[PDB]
C-alpha cells in the first residue's frame, strides 16, 4: 500500500516520461488499451503503486505532465501508450516559458501552479499511503525548470514527510542543446538543493557514447536515449512492486545513499547493456553483471568515476540470483581497489534482490552511485554560470520578469559551496 | 491554440509576402483557391467549412503591387479587406511614411490587426517584413510599430528586414531611410533577423548555380528560411522551438538584437543526385561565409550567440556530433564569454520542393540564424555613406516638407554611433 | 424550426449523462473538447 | 400516494418542466405517446406521485401550464414528448405580461389566475394524500415571476397545511438578461419569503459555468442547461417513486434544512456529472461523489459557498449504496472543513439513500444546501434595485398600472431584512 | 393568436413597406399572387382557400407611389382599398396634413383600421413608418397617431421614424416640419426607433461596399431589421422577444422613448466567402459606431437601456459570454443607474435573402436596439436649425395660411425644449 506519484514537466518531461510509462505498462502488462494481460499473477500484486483501478478493469497511471507549451500535449496522445492518462491530469498553458526559468517559476506558472496543486491534490487523499513524489524534468530548459521546482517547493510545503526523486537531465560537457542552459540549470539547482529529498543526474552524452560504443546501434534515435533513462527509474522502484529476497523501499535508497542533507545528488548507471550482435557470446552471469555495472563507461552522468570516490553505492538486482556470488563480488570490488571507495565507511555497497527480472532479461542491476565524482559536473555549470552572469549577459530577459541578480549570487553561492563540501569529504 | 500574424510592408515585403505565403500553401497543401483537398491553424484561420485564409495584413501606399496579388494566382485566398492599399506612395521618403501619409491609413491598419486578434485565441508574436532602404517599408513600417507595441504589450516581433549592401543598393537615398528605420526597430523589434540583398545574390549563382536569377527566384530561398524557423511551431520535432522562444535565447542584450542568417543545402536538381548530403556536410556549409544570406565574413567578427534549425531525417547524435566539430574549428572562432552557444531545433518534416523553383528536394537542412559581431561591418559602411550623404546636407529638403524635422536625423544618427560602439565592446575579450 | 444542434449532429446530453456509449472504442466523437483536440501530425516508427 | 402537482410558469417554466417530463417519462420507461414498455415493476409501483391513469393505459401528468402568452403552447406541444398533457391544463393568455411584474400581478393576471386556480382544484382533488405542490417559474420575467408568484399566495390560503416547492432561476450577476431584473426579482422575492414553505434556487450562469468546465461540452444549447435543471429535480423525488434504505421525502427534507421560517432558500447540484473524454477513466465510487458533492463549482447557484456558512446541507444518494460509507464521508467533510459548517446546530449534513439509480448510471447523488452565502445573491438583487429605486426610471410602467411607489418601499425593506438575518447567524 | 397591424404614412413609409413586404412573403414562402405552394398569421391573414393578404395599410396623399404598387408586381397581394391615396399632396406642409386635407383622409383610414382590429382577434400592437420631415409624414401622421391613442388605448405602437441628417436636408422645411411632429409623438407613441437616411448611406458604402446606392437598397437594409425585430413573434428561439416584451423593458421614462438601431453583419457576397461570422465578432461590430443606423455618436452619450435580437444559429452558451466582453470595454458606457442594460433575444431562423440584394447569405445575425442619452445630440441640432430659421420668420405664411397659427411654433419649442432639458438630468450622475 504505497503509492508513488509521478510528475513530468515541459518538454523534455513529458517526452521521456511517456516512455517511463511505456515499459512499466509493458512489464506490469496493461495493453495501450488499459487493460491487464500479463502472464503471470506477480504483475497484479501491487499495482497500487503506479495506477488507479477504474470502470471495466483499466488502470489509469498516478501521474500529472504538465508545461507551459500544447505542443507536447499532441505528441503524447499521439503516441502508443498515450492513452492511458487521465485528461484531468493533462494540465497545460498557453505562452510558453521558452528555455525561461523565470517565466516559469514567477509570471506565467503563478497563473498555473495553483490550478496544477489542485490536480495534485484530487490524487493525493484519493490514495491511502502517499510514499512520496517522483520528477523527470529538464534543468537546461525552463517550461520544466522554473515550473516544475516550484511545484517541487510547493509540495514539501504541503506534504513535508514524503520524499522526492529528481530525475533531472542536465546540459551535456562538450555539446549544449541551449544556449541559457548555465542560467536554468544554477537556478535549478539552488531550488534542488533543500527541497529535493534526493536526486539523480542523467546527461545525454552519457547516454550517447553508451547507446553507440555498447549497444552497437549505429544510429540510436531519441527514443532509444529515452529507453536507457526509462529503464533506469523501473530499476529504482522494482523492489517495491514486486517480491524479493531481500527488499529495498525508495525510502532505503534515500537513507542509506546519503551521508548527509546536502549530499544528495547522484549518477546512474544499468547494467546488462550488450547489442545484438554481443549478446550470444556473452555469458549470463552475475560475474559479467558485476564488471558491467561498476564500469566508467556504463554510468548515464557527465561525471568519470576515477576521479572522485563513491561516498555510498547501491544494486537493484533482478532475477533469481545466488546471493553468495552477489555477495563476494561487491566485497571482491571493495577489495580490489580501496583507493576507489570512500574510506570512511565501511562496506560502502548495498545490494537489494528482486525475484522477477524485468521482460526479456533474466538478470539485471541498476547502480546508484553518491559519488563524488560527480561535482565537475557541477563545477563545469558553476564556471560556465560565473563567465555568463560576469558581464550580466543573457539578464534583461529574466530580471524584467520579477528577477534581481541577488539569488543569482545566492544560485552561484550554494553551486560552490556543493562543489566544496564534496571535494571536502573525499579527502 | 497558437498562432502568428505575418506583417509585410513595402513592395519588398509583398513580394516576399507572394514568394513566402507560396511556400506555406505548397507546403500544408492549400490549392490557390484556398480549400483543403490543425497544421493549417498557426498561419491559416478556418471560415466555414474547408476553407483558409491567411493571418496576415498587406499594408502598403504603393497600389500597384498591392492589386498585382489581388489579379494574381491567389485572387481567392487573401482577404481582399486585409490587403491595404495607399494612394500615393512615400517614395524613399521615411517622412511620407511617417506622418503625412502615414497617419491616416494606420488607423484603419490597426483596426484589421485588431480584428485579426479577437480571431486567433492565444497569439504567438508577430512576423514583420519590410525593406529599410525604402519609403513606406521605413516609414509605414515604423508607424506600425510603435502601435503594436502600445497595444500588444510585450508581445513577440521579428524582424526579417531586406537591407542593402554596401557594395550593391538600388536607390541614392537607401542610406536615410535605412538609418532613419533603425532608429525606430531598436526600441520595438525583439528579434531583427538581418538579409542582404547582393548576398543572394551570390548564393544563386555559386551555389544554387543559376545564372540569371530574378527576384522572384531570390525570394523563394528567402522564403524557404523563413518556413523553416517556423515549422518547429508548425510541426512536431524531437526538439521543438517556438516564437517566443527565440527572443531569449539568440538576444543577450537588449539593444543588440540583429541576426545573421544562413541556409545548408543550395543544390540544383542535376546536383542533388550527385550530391552525398549529408548531416556533416550541411552544417560545414552553414558555417561557410558564402552561404550567409547576409554579405558578412565572419572571420572578421565573432559569434556571439548561435541557433540551429533541423528539418528532416536527422538522427540526434550527428548535429551534436557537428556541435563538436565546429567548436574543434579554429577557422569558427566564438566569444570567450559564451561556451553554451548552439540551440539544436529539430524538425521531422522535410522541406517542399516548389514546382519550377530552383530549388532541388533533399531530405535534410540547416537554417542557421546566428547574432554575430560582425553585423557592425554592415553598419559601420552604412554609417560611412551616411556620414558623406549629411556632409552636405544632399536629399533632406525632401523630408523636411512632409513633416518631419532637421533633429530627427541627428538623433537617429546618434543611436548608430550608440549600436557601433556596443557592438565592438560586447565582441571585446575581457 | 430545428435549434443549432439538432442539425449539428449531437441531440441532448443522454448520452452524456446517462454515460451509455463510449467515445474511445465506438462512434461518437462530437461532443468533447478533448476528443476534438486535434493535435500535430504524428510520424510512427518503433524504437530500434 | 404522496402525490405532488406541478405548475410550469411562463417562458422559463414551460420550457424547464417539458425537459423535466421528457426525463422523468423516460425515467419510468413512458414512450412519447403516453403507454408503458418497462421491463421492471418498480418502474410502475409508484407513479401516482406523478402521473394519472387513464382509460387505455395513457400516463397524463399533473403539470399545469400558465403563461400569459400564447407563443410557448405550441413551443411545448410540439417539442418532444409534448402531447403527453391533458389539453384542459392548457390555461393561457393572449396579451404577454412584457416582463411587466404588476402586469402578471393586477391588471391581466387577474382574469387568469381564476381559471388556473380551477385547474389546481380540479387536479388536487381528484388526488388522495397531496404530498405538496411543486411549481417552476422565473424571477428576471414577468409571466412566471408576476402570474407565477400571484399562484402562490392564492395556493397557499387554500392549501396552508401543504408543501411548495419553488422552482426559480434568479438573474446572473455577470451577465444581464433583461433590464427590469431588479425590480421583477426583489417584488417576486418578497412573496416568496410568507407563502412558499421552501424555494429551490437556480441560476443559469451557475448552469453554464458547470457544462464549460465540467462537462466540457464546446456547445451546450439552451436545452442541456435545462437537462441539467431535470436531473436535479427528479433527484428530490427519488424517494418518493422508488424504495430506499433510508427514506426521504420532500416534509422530511424541509423540517432538516429549514431552522427559522424566512430562511427557505437553497442552493443544489448533481454529483456525477463527468465529461465524456474523462467518463472512463473515473472509478464511480462513494468518495467521488462526495468530492463533487462540496465542490463549489459543482454548485447551481451565483453565490461561492466557501463565502457563507453552510447551515444546513441534504444529500440524496442514489443507487445500490453503502449506508456506513455515506456516513463515514459526511464525516470526513465536515471535520476537514470546520470553519464552512455552522457551530450551534451540531450534525448540519442529512444524508439519505434510494435504492435503484438513474439509467446507465450506476451511483449518483442530488444536492440541497441551505447556506448563509445566498445573501450574496440576495445583497446584489437588492443593491441593483435601491440604485433603480433612487433614480425612479423605469417605474412609470409600474406605477401606471396600479402600484403606488410605497408598495416598492416594502420591496427592499423585506429584501434588506432577510439580508439582515442571514447576516446574524454567520 | 400574435397579431400586428402595420400602417405606412407617407412617401417613404409606401417604399420602406414595398421592400418589407417582398421580404415578407419570400420569408414565408407566399409568391408575389398571394398563393402559397400556420406562421404568416403574424402578418398574413387568411383569406378564403389559400390566399394570403397583408395586414397593412398603404396610405399616402401622393397618388404617384399608391399607383405604382397597384401596377407592379403585387397587384393580386394587397387589398385594393388598403392601399389609400389621396387628391391633392401636402407638399412639405406639416400643416395641410394635419388641418387642410389630412381631415378628410383620416377618417377613411380609421374604418380600415377598425376593419383590420376587428379582423385580427388579438391584436399584438401598431407599426408606423414615416419620415418626419415630409408633410405627409408629419403632418397625417400627427393626427392618425392622434386618433389611435383614443381609439385603442394603452396598446403599444412602435415608431420606426426616419429623421434628417445632419449633413443633408434633402428639403428645406424639414426643420420645421421635424420639431413639429415631435410635439404630437411625445405623447402617443410608445416607442419610436431613430432611422437616418445618411447613416444607411455610410453603412452600404463601406460594408456593402456599393459606392452607389439609392432608396431601394437602403429599404433592404430596414426591411431586415423590422423582419428582426418581428421573427420573435413568427418563429420560435431559446429568448423570444415580443412587441409588448421591447417596450416596457427599454423605456425608462414616459417623455424619453426614442431608439438606435443597428444590425451588426453586413457582408457582401464576395467578402461572406472570408469572414469567419461567428458571436462574439458580430457583437463587436453591432456596438462599433460606424454601424449605428443614426447620426448620434454613442460614444458622448451613455447607453441608458439595449436590446440585442439574435438571428440565425445563435447559440446561447456565447451570448453571455459576448454580452460580458462588451461590458468589460471601456468605450462602451453605461448609465449610473441601470447596471443591468442588456436584454437579449435569441431566434434560431436565419435571416433570408432576396434574390438580387446587396445582402448575401449569413449564418447568424444580429439585431440591436439600443436607447442612449446621445439621442440628444439630433434633438439640439434640429433645435439649432428651427431656432435659426424661426429668428426672422422664413417659411412661416405657409403655414400660418393652411390653419395652423403661430402658437404652435412657441409651443413645438418649448416642447423640445423640455426634452432637450430631459435627456441632459438622465445622463446625471
Ligand atoms: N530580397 C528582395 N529585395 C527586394 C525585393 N523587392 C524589392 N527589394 C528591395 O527593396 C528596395 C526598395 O525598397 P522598397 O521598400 O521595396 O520600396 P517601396 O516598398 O516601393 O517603398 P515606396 O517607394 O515608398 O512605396 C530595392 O532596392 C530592393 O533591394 C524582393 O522581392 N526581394
Ligand atoms: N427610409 C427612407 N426614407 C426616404 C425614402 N425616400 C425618401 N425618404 C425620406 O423622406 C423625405 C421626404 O419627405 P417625405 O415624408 O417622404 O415626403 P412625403 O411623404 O411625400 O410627404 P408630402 O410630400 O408632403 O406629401 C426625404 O428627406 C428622405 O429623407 C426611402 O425610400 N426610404
Ligand atoms: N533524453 C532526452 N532529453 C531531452 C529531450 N528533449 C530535451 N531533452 C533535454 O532537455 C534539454 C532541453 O530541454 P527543453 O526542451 O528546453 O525543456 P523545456 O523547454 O523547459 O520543456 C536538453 O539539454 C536536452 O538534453 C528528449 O526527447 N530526450
Ligand atoms: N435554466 C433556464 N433558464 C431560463 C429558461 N428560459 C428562460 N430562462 C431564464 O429566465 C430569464 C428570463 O425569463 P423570461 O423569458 O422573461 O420568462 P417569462 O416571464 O415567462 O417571459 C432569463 O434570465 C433566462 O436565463 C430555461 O428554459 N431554462
Ligand atoms: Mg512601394
Amino acid at each position: 500500500m504505497r503509492e508513488i506519484v509521478h510528475i513530468q514537466g515541459g518538454q523534455c518531461g513529458n517526452q521521456i516520461g511517456a516512455k517511463f510509462w511505456e515499459v512499466v505498462s509493458d512489464e506490469h502488462g496493461i495493453d495501450p488499451t488499459g487493460t491487464y494481460h500479463g502472464d503471470s499473477d506477480l504483475q497484479l500484486e501491487r499495482i497500487n503503486v503506479y495506477f488507479n483501478e477504474a470502470t471495466g478493469g483499466r488502470y489509469v497511471p498516478r501521474a500529472i505532465l504538465m508545461d507551459l507549451e500544447p505542443g507536447t500535449m499532441d505528441s503524447v496522445r499521439s503516441g502508443p501508450y498515450g492513452q492511458i492518462f487521465r485528461p484531468d491530469n493533462f494540465v497545460f498553458g498557453q505562452t510558453g516559458a521558452g528555455n525561461n526559468w523565470a517565466k516559469g517559476h514567477y509570471t506565467e506558472g503563478a497563473e498555473l501552479i495553483d490550478s496544477v496543486l489542485d490536480v495534485v491534490r484530487k490524487e493525493a487523499e484519493s490514495c491511502d499511503c502517499l510514499q512520496g513524489f517522483q520528477v523527470c524534468h529538464s534543468l537546461g530548459g525552463g517550461t520544466g525548470s522554473g515550473m516544475g521546482t516550484l511545484l517541487i517547493s510547493k509540495i514539501r510545503e504541503e506534504y513535508p514527510d514524503r520524499m522526492m526523486l529528481t530525475f533531472s537531465v542536465v546540459p551535456s560537457p562538450k555539446v549544449s542543446d541551449t544556449v541559457v542552459e548555465p542560467y536554468n540549470a544554477t537556478l535549478s539547482v539552488h531550488q534542488l538543493v533543500e527541497n529535493a529529498d534526493e536526486c539523480m543526474v542523467l546527461d545525454n552524452e552519457a547516454l550517447y557514447d553508451i547507446c553507440f560504443r555498447t549497444l552497437k546501434l549505429t544510429t540510436p534515435t531519441f527514443g532509444d536515449l529515452n529507453h536507457l533513462i526509462s529503464a533506469v527509474m523501473s530499476g529504482i522502484t522494482c523492489c517495491l512492486r514486486f517480491p524479493g529476497q531481500l527488499n529495498a523501499d525508495l525510502r532505503k535508497l534515500a537513507v542509506n545513499l546519503i551521508p548527509f542533507p546536502r549530499l544528495h545528488f547522484f549518477m546512474v548507471g544499468f547494467t546488462p547493456l550488450t547489442s545484438r550482435g554481443s549478446q550470444q557470446y556473452r555469458a549470463l552471469t552475475v560475474p559479467e553483471l558485476t564488471q558491467q555495472m561498476w564500469d566508467a563507461k556504463n554510468m548515464m552522468c557527465a561525471a568519470d568515476p576515477r576521479h572522485g570516490r563513491y561516498l555510498t553505492a547501491s544494486a537493484l538486482f533482478r532475477g533469481r540470483m545466488s546471493t553468495k556470488e552477489v555477495d563476494e563480488q561487491m566485497l571482491n570490488v571493495q577489495n580490489k581497489n580501496s583507493s576507489y571507495f570512500v574510506e570512511w565507511i565501511p562496506n560502502n555497497v548495498k545490494s537489494s534482490v528482486c525475484d522477477i527480472p524485468p521482460k526479456g532479461l533474466k538478470m539485471s542491476a541498476t547502480f546508484i552511485g553518491n559519488s563524488t565524482a560527480i561535482q565537475e559536473m557541477f563545477k563545469r555549470v558553476s564556471e560556465q554560470f560565473t563567465a555568463m552572469f560576469r558581464r550580466k549577459a543573457f539578464l534583461h530577459w529574466y530580471t524584467g520578469e520579477g528577477m534581481d541578480e541577488m539569488e543569482f549570487t545566492e544560485a552561484e553561492s550554494n553551486m560552490n559551496d556543493l562543489v566544496s563540501e564534496y571535494q571536502q569529504y573525499q579527502d | 491554440m497558437r498562432e502568428v500574424i505575418s506583417i509585410h510592408i513595402g513592395q519588398a515585403g509583398i513580394q516576399v509576402g507572394n514568394a513566402c505565403w507560396e511556400l506555406y500553401c505548397l507546403e500544408h497543401g492549400i490549392q490557390p483557391d484556398g480549400q483543403m483537398p490543425d497544421a493549417f491553424n498557426t498561419f491559416f484561420s478556418e471560415t466555414g467549412a474547408g476553407k483558409h485564409v491567411p493571418r496576415c495584413i498587406f499594408l502598403d501606399l504603393e497600389p500597384t503591387v498591392v492589386d498585382e496579388v489581388r489579379t494574381g494566382t491567389y485572387r481567392q485566398l487573401f482577404h481582399p479587406e486585409q490587403l491595404i492599399s495607399g494612394k500615393e506612395d512615400a517614395a524613399n521618403n521615411f517622412a511620407r511614411g511617417h506622418y503625412t501619409i502615414g497617419k491616416e491609413i494606420v488607423d484603419l491598419a490597426l483596426d484589421r490587426i485588431r480584428k485579426l486578434a479577437d480571431n486567433c485565441t492565444g497569439l504567438q508574436g508577430f512576423l514583420v517584413f519590410n525593406a529599410v532602404g525604402g519609403g513606406t517599408g521605413s516609414g509605414l513600417g515604423s508607424l506600425l510599430l510603435e502601435r503594436l507595441s502600445v497595444d500588444y504589450g510585450k508581445k513577440s516581433k521579428l524582424g526579417f528586414t531586406v537591407y542593402p549592401s554596401p557594395q550593391v543598393s538600388t536607390a541614392v537615398v537607401e542610406p536615410y531611410n535605412s538609418v532613419l528605420s533603425t532608429h525606430s526597430l531598436l526600441e520595438h523589434t525583439d528579434v531583427a533577423v538581418m538579409l542582404d540583398n547582393e548576398a543572394i545574390y551570390d548564393i544563386c549563382r555559386r551555389s544554387l548555380d543559376i545564372e540569371r536569377p530574378t527576384y522572384t527566384n531570390l525570394n523563394r530561398l528567402i522564403a524557404q528560411v523563413i518556413s523553416s524557423l517556423t515549422a518547429s511551431l508548425r510541426f512536431d520535432g524531437a526538439l521543438n522551438v517556438d516564437i517566443t522562444e527565440f527572443q531569449t535565447n539568440l538576444v543577450p542584450y537588449p539593444r543588440i538584437h540583429f541576426m545573421l542568417s544562413s541556409y545548408a543545402p543550395i543544390i540544383s536538381a542535376e546536383k542533388a543526385y550527385h550530391e552525398q548530403l549529408s548531416v556533416a556536410e550541411i552544417t560545414n556549409a552553414a558555417f561557410e561565409p558564402a552561404s550567409m544570406m547576409v554579405k558578412c565574413d565572419p572571420r572578421h567578427g565573432k559569434y556571439m550567440a548561435c541557433c540551429l534549425m533541423y528539418r528532416g531525417d536527422v538522427v540526434p547524435k550527428d548535429v551534436n556530433a557537428s556541435v563538436a566539430t565546429i567548436k574543434t574549428k579554429r577557422t569558427i572562432q566564438f566569444v570567450d564569454w559564451c561556451p553554451t552557444g548552439f540551440k539544436c531545433g529539430i524538425n521531422y518534416q522535410p522541406p517542399t520542393v516548389v514546382p519550377g523553383g530552383d530549388l532541388a528536394k533533399v531530405q535534410r537542412a540547416v537554417c542557421m540564424i546566428s547574432n554575430s559581431t560582425a553585423i557592425g561591418e554592415i553598419f559601420s559602411r552604412l554609417d560611412h555613406k551616411f556620414d558623406l550623404m549629411y556632409a552636405k546636407r544632399a536629399f533632406v529638403h525632401w523630408y523636411v516638407g512632409e513633416g518631419m524635422e532637421e533633429g530627427e536625423f541627428s538623433e537617429a544618427r546618434e543611436d548608430l554611433a550608440a549600436l557601433e560602439k556596443d557592438f565592438e565592446e560586447v565582441g571585446a575579450e575581457s | 424550426v430545428e435549434g443549432p444542434e439538432m442539425r449539428r449532429g449531437r441531440q441532448g446530453l443522454y448520452e452524456t449523462l446517462q454515460q451509455t456509449s463510449n467515445p474511445y472504442q465506438g462512434g461518437n466523437k462530437v461532443g468533447d473538447a478533448w476528443l476534438e483536440h486535434k493535435g500535430r501530425k504524428v510520424q510512427p516508427r518503433p524504437e530500434p
